[PDB]
RNA sequence: UGGGAGAGGUA
DNA sequence: ACCACAACGAGTTACCTCTCCAAGTGTCAAATTTACCCAATTTTATTCAATA
DNA sequence: TATTGAATAAAATTGGGTAAATTTGACACTATAATGGGTTCGCTCGTTGTGGT
């Protein structure tokens, strides 16, 4: 009964003791619900042609030869035939844009071979990642725009409502909202400087994605349920296997922590766990679940238990020396600098070759 | 240090603030290794200060030429290690807390604000219940407790209308929209009609606590801590034993158990966590936090090692044991010492006998004044070696010293003012005082095996009060 | 962590000193004032001086008369040894010296123990004399001891006064006490509140490191804690002076100790008195616990 | 063994031995505390638990006892009590039949003893037979009066039968005032052993039984005679009937 | 660095050495009294700096820790009387002395 | 206060207030004093410092524990010519 | 002796900051000392209620021979002898829970320094002396 | 030489961190008869102890000990200048008051005075080359080109000089730079001459 | 260095 | 309007003795310091003549 | 015959900024199945707030 009590641990059992366990298939539809999320977020950002342009970007900086491919894609050597080819497919998609139907299947066939277009998952986290800023900055540019866009007016929302389904770029809804002899017209007509920003700001929009602002709002909000039908379903996934953080941090009770303190690190571990989980492996989802409560809880408690750039390398690979150093002595007996001895012989390494 | 009052309020996170010098970020104290402190720590050198007198922690400004000066190295500032028991830091808590004082300790001071049950300010801060803020339509009315059914229909219902919140940043986001003065005006007009006597004395109590909050100038939203002072690493230090294990400091455990979960909270509320794992998470900070001002008073006292409840900030300010009762209303002293007492009925009414290696051990910077003063010593270890030697000409000096200088003997427990009397020494060979057998009566001292204490008064004005108000020529009669 | 361990053992012999504490068997426990010579000592016509002058105060309100009938006993059998003593070093016989401790032996009323020296074969008498010439052992169990009339019976063997008391005579003036003074022989004990572990003394040593108080105790040279009944009696007398050099130089005010001692080696006895530091750790716990408190000045 | 080790070297009750003469050791070791795991507490105890109940006879003494704030929470074990295999006191009496004082010995226990009428040790005997007198004292169910020569159950075993180890040494005690050889019983365990060991002329007869049961001599485990004394070694030649048929 | 017991002890007069043995222990039945050293043990107090004066002194000597703090146990003050058993013990592995 | 309250309304020419006395136990008048130093060092110091910082009080250090425990000359005795010269420093100033 | 000590610590405490302040408050209320007569026997005379204290009022009576001694007069020895001479019943004599001194007491109110036997000073705490002689025979008790 | 260990025994006792402590010897000193050697070393030599107590903020009270000790010397040595020998008593008396604290607040102005510390090289008046790294390959140092060197912001003497003309109105720049500037000098010579006589006279007493 | 427990003791 | 529960706080003072209380390591983006420039601005000894 | 105030030039300081080093903090090490915890009493007496027919 809520009230009556005061041990935080038998809160948080009485808490935990409400989700059902799920069952073998339980857990199957649900990574099958969290697999649709994710495809669903990517293809999204498949007809999206900005992470189109951005990865050839990525690739024609990747022809200078500034990184290795093994980072970067996991496949579909043949990553070089493949993104000649990938390459033809945008320069295609590129002269082929300015004409409508044709651009609108090229954008379902740029979309349809993003389907293929499969990355190393640190490298895809960090695609994720940067197309969140790419796209979350355009998407907080819209967002800025719109609460902009509605901050200055100070009147019923209905006719500016009625004039929002348009295009909302331009001054002829500027001009039908100026010649409809209100009184907030004549004192809300110096709003021109306004939407002439939102103008050249949506040219930079138009330049960017091609057309309209509805069809990225929608793409938005595709994103967005997507997003959060994958967090619904990972809550989902984490709050029916809490009973399993408690059978593994009962082991390690006395081993300077308190009790729940296993449990929360035990619960960021779970969190970590299914958000690297697959289904396909045929392992349910214990045995995949357990060594990463395993080893945060273990983790946990251990826890608690150019002259100079030529002589930096001289110093780093074990050249013109004895034995090797790595970028702590030598850095500390250099300078007082770390990582700076990294970038250092970084800049080297990219200066020479 | 001209001061005539001592003036005391709540705290501001701006004054917290303003009396840090840096956010304590890491639950490490020192490196086990090499006995240095940790960038960030809790015993971090460039917030608190350097840890030798005058040198940095990498040792490359070791003199006092560089008197103040920021290394480059290290970054701890070269001074005096003085400023370790003066420099205070801070926690930027991730969530607010609610302060245990202001909570408990009855009357409950938000229960009294509000006018709330404390099983329901209990329930909102336990993350058991929520409670409405503002409401928008008429059907929800202010402070009013919904349980988590009734906040889910009621959410489906007005959708967006009403905003209810729970934990401790509910009743902060509660104290900061209520309103005293209204509040005031409100409860004055209802004490006309107030004709219930246990309603009367309750608004009295209201009506003051909001006029004493008005008054003082106190924001009523204070009492939930958002940023967390932290005890300067001199006032709660690591003790060393003898076997190389340092001794547990349980300030120090209870601060680290609090960065601890306010760390792992921050990383919760970064990763986008579950609401049962984050109001858990949240749920452990209120606790520890409540654990770290007030251990034993919330729910079950947080044990150390041994089984033993930990000692925190209030239990080192309460107490006989604590630093009022035990350090400030009476403390240790120099220039003192205790034997056991004797007879000497050869002596007058205002001798006592002294002890020849008491009265030396006390009055030794006496017998080095009079050593400079008759020039039988030029340097110190010079004195030093003559008054360890107890040459002939240092026993003439100090009984030239002794000579006209009272000392108090004292005889526990001091019942009533007779049991502090000063007498003139008398030099005499052996361990044993000698007590003069009529003050026997007023000291209540046989000679059974008490023991007195001899307390040296060093200034001339304590002398004077020695010998013009506590010599014991000067009690004849009973003050009772 | 170690090494090798080095253990060293001492040996002290500690004789008795004024102010030592020592006590009979009956409660009757009392501290040493004075090592008076054997030509002060009062003695009675034979000349020996007595061991040790207890106080006839003491017993009549704490009513230890075991203290009393221990002395008496104890006089009746010394007084049997020195008869047997002089025995012995007179070298009289062994039938003397068995008829004598025979008779000394089968003495009591109506007692359980007998006995008889006709078995004992004549070495065994010689030695039994031998230990008994310091006296003879008397044994009396509890609640069913010797009576007056034993006392005084054993007090007759021995050719001793039976009321107990002698007539003793000053040991410095040569006079007489006026009265009859109670002798015999009481059995001392030594407690171990011995004056070289209570004695104790310090002008400056170590402090604490919180408080920057001095420490507590012999074994790490602390101070004598001038405790609240004490400042509540410097506050009845008035000495306010004494009270803040007591409160301040010559405890936790560091820059005022620091000058108290600098000045009293200077011959310039004055104090120039600041803020406690244990004042300002109580500062900074009231602020640690959130609760801005500070010195308004003025 | 973290338990075991746990208990025996830092338990409430796992004391440092005092160890000034015999007497303290053994008067240590023959020791009833009342505080402890499961016991009371020495803050919150009352002055009922510090009282001498009348069923104290003969099993703990009534005299000895630190003089503190641990003043009826530490006792001592009398001279004559035992223990019952469930862990009651018991202390011996002499069984009388038809006025005829035997020589039989019964350990009763606490509550057994408050049936029966039990004679006064300090009561008079004749002949191996009978009480002199026919008003004799005796105590019953608590209290203390007098009874017939004829009704009485049983009798005290010896007249120390009340007191205890330490208590039993102070010559003349039915003479003391008790405030005065409790302290004399408590002394006697402070005090320091000296140069040279003498006697006390005026004993109990308790000394021979203390200083042989502390351990502290040398008591002979065979009867002989006694072939080599040195200052750190006595070399025993056993007699033949105690020498066993393997040996030396 | 590891400690050692021996009878080299830097800056102290050669009167307190005399009840000492060869060894670093002092001899049974040596009177001492308050402010005498009974067994002598040294410890490394630290390089920490680098000048020609100590490399000259590592360089002539190698006594490599020549800046050492004497930390010998002395007797505490006030107490006297002899020495009547001197008891020392050893962990495995390290050589004990002519002493032990 | 209240008798200087009444003493300053009977100098001015009003009302006046109407009290009424309150025996207080020793440990409630020395509770209820109004210094918080000597409430605080006398009993229930997390109570008095309580509602000592949620009223926002002040010591005046007008008495003998406040001018022992912050270390300065008592106002008894040899103090008092001390405090009283304090007094008309601070107050003729 | 624990409640001896307990009760000492307390009464301190409640009478620490009481120090005489003024020299006359100028009232004119007071205590009328009568000598204490319950049982059948006197228990404290009028000599040891009132010996050292200051007269509230003159004392007024036709009595034995119509004694007039003046207002505010520290009573002597031989003062308290003319009361016995002359036979007085009883005296109103002011007392400390009369002085209409705030913060503090007067002088007057409180009479003779008993341990001096004149009249007491100003800048004496009276409540520690007071405290201390109330609670220090309670070991007695 | 001396002077400053004695100025690390004013602090309170700070907490060791090593192993095996307690030396339990006279190696070098205690630390009481250091306080008492400064004792004994006062009857002579009490003008730079003062002075140097004061400047280091260890016994904040020996400030105005120093003060009016440079006061003393201010009288004594004020027959030699011509803008000050000419003024009467009680004014010569506050514009060697108020000369004497400034040129005391100069002498003791290092770089822990609150508001003090350069810029750049917060105190330590060393920078790093950059290009006589990238150059040579090691670390080099160089000057605080903005401090100059000294590690700190110094004393402006017209501060003084603003201070005395709220008195001595009629008394401008140039011939306070040219018979009244030399004074305050003389005094702040006078405080490191002082210190450094008492730093002599430690070393003679514990030698 | 110097902190905390527990045990016993003295007045 | 008028009574039975939890929890706090209190219990003398001082002193003494004892026992017992893993591992860098590579990498990456963003924020932060840091060495330097520089215009303004203040400081301070030096000059010119005009009285002294 | 000096000495002093207005003017003054050179140097020190200061507030602001700024491009470029460099430091900070976080990560990162991966698959049979495994799914709700071990503390507490004989340890008295007064007070005070909180909750209850
Ligand atoms: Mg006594
Ligand atoms: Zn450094
Ligand atoms: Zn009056
Ligand atoms: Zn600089």
């Amino acid at each position: 009964e809520i009230g009556r009590t005061t041990d935080p641990v038998r809160m948080y059992m009485r808490e935990m003791g409400t989700v059902e366990l799920l069952t073998r298939e339980g857990e199957i539809d649900i990574a099958k619900r969290i697999e649709d999320g994710i495809n669903q977020v990517q293809c999204s950002v498949a007809e999206y042609p900005e992470a189109i342009t951005y990865l050839l970007e990525q690739y024609d900086r990747v022809e200078a030869e500034e990184a290795r491919l093994s980072d970067l894609i996991t496949g579909f050597e043949l990553a070089r035939e493949k993104f000649a080819e990938l390459r033809a497919q945008y320069v295609v998609t590129r002269d082929t844009i300015k004409a409508h139907a044709t651009a609108q299947e090229e954008i379902l066939k740029l979309s349809e071979v993003f389907k293929q277009f499969r990355l190393v998952p640190k490298q895809f986290d960090y695609l994720v990642n940067s197309m969140r800023v790419m796209m979350d900055r355009v998407r907080t540019q819209e967002r800025l725009i719109m609460k902009l866009c509605v901050e200055q007016c100070k009147m019923p929302k209905k006719n500016f409502i009625t004039l929002f389904t348009g295009n909302e770029t331009s001054d002829t809804w500027f001009n039908a909202a100026i010649a409809m002899n209100k009184p907030w017209s004549e004192k809300l007509h110096d709003v021109s400087e306004e939407v002439h920003r939102a103008l050249q700001k949506l040219q930079q929009i138009e330049e960017e994605t091609g057309l309209t602002i509805e069809q990225v709002k929608d793409i938005n909000r595709r994103m967005s349920i997507g997003e959060a039908k994958a967090r619904r379903a990972k809550k989902e996934m984490v709050e029916a296997n809490l009973r399993l953080v408690i059978s593994i941090a009962k082991k390690y009770t006395n081993r300077g922590l308190q009790f729940l303190d296993l449990i929360q690190e035990g619960n960021i571990g779970l969190m970590k766990a299914v958000d690297k989980f697959e289904y396909r492996r045929g392992y349910k989802f214990s045995t995949y679940a357990t060594w990463w409560i395993r080893q945060a809880i273990t983790r946990s408690i251990a826890d608690q238990a150019t002259a100079r750039e030529a002589k930096v390398l001289r110093m780093r690979f074990g050249i013109d020396m004895n034995t090797d150093y790595t970028l702590e002595e030598v850095g500390k007996q250099f300078d007082v600098t770390r990582e700076r001895i990294r970038q250092i012989e970084a800049k080297a390494l990219r200066k020479l070759r | 240090e001209e001061f005539d009052a001592i003036k005391i309020a709540l705290a501001s996170p701006d004054m917290i603030r303003s009396w840090s010098f840096g956010e304590v970020k890491k639950p490490e104290t020192i490196n086990y290794r090499t006995f240095k402190p940790e960038r960030d720590g809790l015993f971090c050198a460039r917030i608190f200060g350097p840890v030798k007198d005058y040198e940095c922690l990498c040792g490359k400004y070791k003199r006092l030429k560089h008197r103040g000066v920021i290394c480059e190295k290290c970054g701890v500032e070269v001074t005096q290690t003085k400023v370790r028991r003066e420099r205070m830091g801070h926690i930027e808590l991730a969530s607010p807390t609610a302060h245990i004082w202001f909570l408990k300790s009855l009357p409950s001071r938000i229960g009294l604000l509000l006018d709330m049950p404390l099983r329901d300010i209990e329930r909102v801060l336990y993350f058991e219940s929520y409670v409405v803020i503002e409401g928008g339509m008429t059907n929800l009315e202010r402070q009013q407790i919904l349980t988590e059914e009734q906040y889910l229909d009621a959410l489906e219902e007005f959708g967006d209308e009403f905003d209810a919140k729970m934990g401790a940043e509910a009743i902060q986001a509660l104290l900061k929209s209520m309103d005293l003065e209204q509040e005031c005006e409100q409860l004055r007009e209802e004490l006309n009609e107030t004709n219930s006597e246990t309603k009367r004395k309750k608004l009295t109590k209201r009506i003051k606590l909001l006029e004493a909050f008005v008054q003082s100038g106190n924001k009523p939203e204070w009492m939930i801590l958002t940023v967390l002072p932290v005890l300067p690493p001199d006032l709660r230090p690591l003790v060393p034993l003898d076997g190389g294990r340092f001794a547990t400091s349980d300030l120090n455990d209870l601060y680290r158990r609090v960065i601890n979960r306010n760390n792992r909270l921050k990383r919760l509320l970064d990763l986008a966590a579950p609401d049962i794992i984050v109001r858990n998470e949240k749920r452990m900070l209120q606790e520890a936090v409540d654990a770290l001002l007030d251990n034993g008073r919330r729910g079950r006292a947080i044990t150390g090692s041994n089984k033993r409840p930990l000692k925190s900030l209030a239990d080192m300010i309460k107490g006989k044991q604590g630093r009022f009762r035990q350090n400030l209303l009476g403390k240790r002293v120099d220039y003192s010492g205790r034997s056991v007492i004797t007879v000497g009925p050869y002596l007058r009414l205002h001798q006592c006998g002294l002890p020849k290696k008491m009265a030396l051990e006390l009055f030794k910077p006496f017998i080095y004044g009079k050593l400079e003063l008759r020039g039988l010593a030029t340097t110190i270890k010079a004195a030093k070696k003559m008054v360890e030697r107890e040459e002939a000409v240092v026993w003439d000096i100090l009984d030239e010293v002794i000579r006209e200088h009272p000392v108090l003997l004292n005889r526990a427990p001091t019942l009533h003012r007779l049991g502090i009397q000063a007498f003139e020494p008398v030099l005499i060979e052996g361990k044993a005082i000698q007590l003069h057998p009529l003050v026997c009566a007023a000291y209540n001292a046989d000679f059974d095996g008490d023991q007195m204490a001899v307390h040296v008064p060093l200034t001339l004005e304590a002398q004077l009060e020695a010998r013009a108000l506590m010599m014991s020529t000067n009690n004849i009669l009973s003050p009772a | 962590g170690v090494l090798k361990i080095v253990k060293v053992y001492l040996a002290v012999k500690r004789r008795i000193q004024p102010g030592d504490k020592m006590a009979g068997r009956h409660g009757n426990k009392g501290v040493i004032s004075k090592i008076n010579p054997i030509e002060d000592m009062p003695y009675d016509e034979n000349g020996t001086p007595v061991d040790i002058v207890l106080n006839p105060l003491g017993v009549p309100s704490r009513m230890n008369i075991g203290q009393i009938l221990e002395t008496h006993l104890g006089m009746a059998a010394k007084g049997i040894g020195d008869k047997i003593n002089a025995m012995l070093k007179q070298q009289q016989e062994v039938a003397k010296l068995r008829e004598f401790i025979q008779r000394a032996y089968d003495l009591g009323a109506d007692v359980r123990q007998k006995v008889d020296l006709s078995t004992f074969s004549d070495e065994e008498v010689m030695r039994l004399a031998e230990n008994l010439r310091k006296g003879m052992p008397i044994a009396t169990p509890v609640f069913d001891g010797a009576k007056e009339a034993e006392i005084k019976e054993l007090l007759k063997l021995g050719d001793l006064p039976t009321s107990g008391q002698i007539r003793l005579y000053d040991g410095r003036t040569g006079e007489q006490f006026e009265r009859p003074v109670t002798v015999g022989y009481m059995y001392m004990l030594k407690l171990n509140h011995l004056v070289d572990d209570k004695m104790h003394a310090r002008s400056t040593g170590s402090y604490s490191l919180v408080t920057q108080q001095p420490l507590g105790g012999k074994a790490q040279f602390g101070g004598q804690r001038f405790g609240e009944m004490e400042v509540w009696a410097l506050e009845a007398y008035g000495a306010a002076y004494t009270l803040q050099e007591m409160l301040t130089v010559k405890s936790d005010d560091v820059n005022g100790r620091t000058k108290m001692y600098k000045n009293i080696v200077d011959g310039n006895h004055q104090m120039e008195p600041g803020m406690p530091e244990s004042f300002n750790v109580l500062l900074k716990e009231i602020r640690s616990l959130g609760i801005n408190i500070e010195l308004e000045d003025e | 063994s973290a338990a075991v080790k746990e208990f025996f070297g830092s338990s409430q009750l796992s004391q440092f031995m005092d160890q000034n003469n015999p007497l303290s050791e053994i008067t240590h070791k023959r020791r009833i505390s009342a505080l402890g795991p499961g016991g009371l507490t020495r803050e919150r105890a009352g002055f009922e638990v510090r009282d001498v109940h009348p069923t104290h006879y003969g099993r703990v003494c009534p005299i000895e006892t630190p003089e503190g704030p641990n003043i009826g929470l530490i006792n001592s074990l009398s001279v004559y009590a035992q223990t019952n295999e469930y862990g009651f006191l018991e202390t011996p009496y002499r069984k009388v039949t038809d006025g005829v004082v035997t020589d039989e010995i019964h350990y009763l226990s606490a509550i057994e003893e408050g049936n029966y009428v039990i004679a006064q040790a300090n009561s008079n005997l004749d002949e191996e037979g009978h009480f002199v007198e026919d008003l004799v004292t005796c105590r019953s169910k608590g209290e203390s009066s007098l009874f017939s020569r004829d009704q009485v159950d049983y009798m005290d075993v010896s007249t120390q039968q009340v007191v205890s180890v330490g208590a039993s040494l102070i010559p003349f005690l039915e003479h003391d005032d008790a405030n005065r050889a409790l302290m004399g019983a408590n002394m006697q365990r402070q005090a320091v052993p000296t140069l040279r060991a003498d006697k006390p002329l005026v004993g109990t007869g308790m000394e021979r039984a203390v200083a042989v049961d502390s351990g502290v001599t040398a008591v002979a485990k065979r009867g002989g005679v006694v072939q080599y004394v040195d200052a750190s070694r006595i070399v025993i030649k056993v007699n033949e009937d105690e020498m066993y048929p393997g040996e030396a | 660095g590891p400690e050692e017991i021996t009878a080299d002890i830097p800056n102290v007069g050669e009167a307190a050495l005399s009840k000492l043995d060869e060894s670093g222990i002092v001899y049974i039945g040596a009177e001492v009294t308050g402010g005498d050293i009974l067994v002598g043990k040294v410890t490394p107090k630290g390089e920490t700096q680098l000048t020609p004066e100590e490399k000259l002194l590592r360089a002539i000597f190698g006594e490599k820790a020549s800046d050492v703090k004497d930390s010998s146990l002395r007797v505490p003050n006030g107490v006297s009387g002899t020495v009547i058993d001197v008891q020392v013990f050893t962990r495995d592995g390290v050589e004990k002395d002519k002493r032990a | 206060r209240v008798k200087i309250a009444n003493r300053e309304l009977e100098a001015n020419g009003k009302v006046g207030a109407t009290y009424s006395r309150d025996l207080l136990g020793i440990t409630k008048a020395s509770l209820a004093t109004e210094s918080f130093i000597s409430a605080a060092s006398f009993q229930e110091t997390t109570r008095v410092l309580t509602e000592a910082a949620v009223a926002g009080k002040r010591d005046e250090l007008r008495g003998l524990k406040e001018n022992v425990i912050v270390g300065r000359l008592i106002p008894a005795g040899t103090g008092y010519a001390y405090h009283q010269d304090r007094m008309r420093r601070r107050a003729a100033g | 002796t624990a409640n001896s000590g307990y009760l000492t610590r307390r009464l301190v405490d409640v009478a620490q900051d009481l120090v005489v302040t003024e020299d006359d408050c100028g009232t004119h209320e007071g205590i009328m000392m009568t000598p204490v007569i319950e049982g059948g026997d006197v228990k404290e005379p009028l000599r040891d209620r009132v010996l050292g204290r200051v007269t509230a009022e003159d004392v007024l009576k036709p009595g034995t021979a119509d004694i007039l001694v003046p207002r505010n007069t520290l009573l002597h020895e031989q003062w308290c002898d003319l009361l016995e001479e002359n036979s007085v019943d009883a005296v109103k004599v002011r007392s400390v829970v009369s002085c209409d001194t705030d913060f503090g007491v007067c002088a007057h109110c409180y009479g003779r320094d008993l341990a001096r036997g004149h009249i007491i000073n100003k800048g004496e705490a009276i409540g520690v002396i007071a405290a201390q002689s109330i609670g220090e025979p309670g070991t007695q008790l | 030489m001396r002077l400053e260990s004695v100025a690390k025994f004013h602090s309170p006792k700070s907490p060791m961190m090593s192993d095996s402590p307690r030396a339990t010897a006279s190696d070098s000193l205690s630390g009481t008869d250091v306080m008492a050697a400064m004792g004994m070393a006062q009857s002579q030599a009490g003008f730079g102890m003062a002075a140097f107590c004061g400047k280091h903020e260890l016994s904040q009270n020996d400030k105005q000990k120093a003060i009016n000790y440079l006061m003393q010397f201010a009288h004594k040595v004020s027959g030699k200048y011509r803008g000050v020998a000419k003024l009467e008593g009680n004014t010569k008396a506050k514009v060697l008051q108020v000369l004497a604290t400034f040129a005391y607040a100069d002498y003791c102005r290092s770089a822990a005075t609150p508001g003090a510390r350069c810029r750049d090289c917060h105190g330590t008046g060393r920078a790093v080359d950059i290009a006589k790294t990238e150059l040579w390959g090691r670390v080099v140092e160089k000057e605080c080109g903005r401090c100059k060197g000294v590690g700190y912001s110094r004393m402006p003497a017209s501060a003084a000089y603003r201070a005395v003309t709220m008195l001595i109105p009629n008394l401008t720049q140039p011939t306070w730079s040219r018979t009244v500037k030399p004074l305050y000098d003389a005094l702040v010579v006078q405080c490191h001459k002082e210190e450094s006589i008492a730093d002599n006279i430690l070393n003679a007493v514990t030698r």
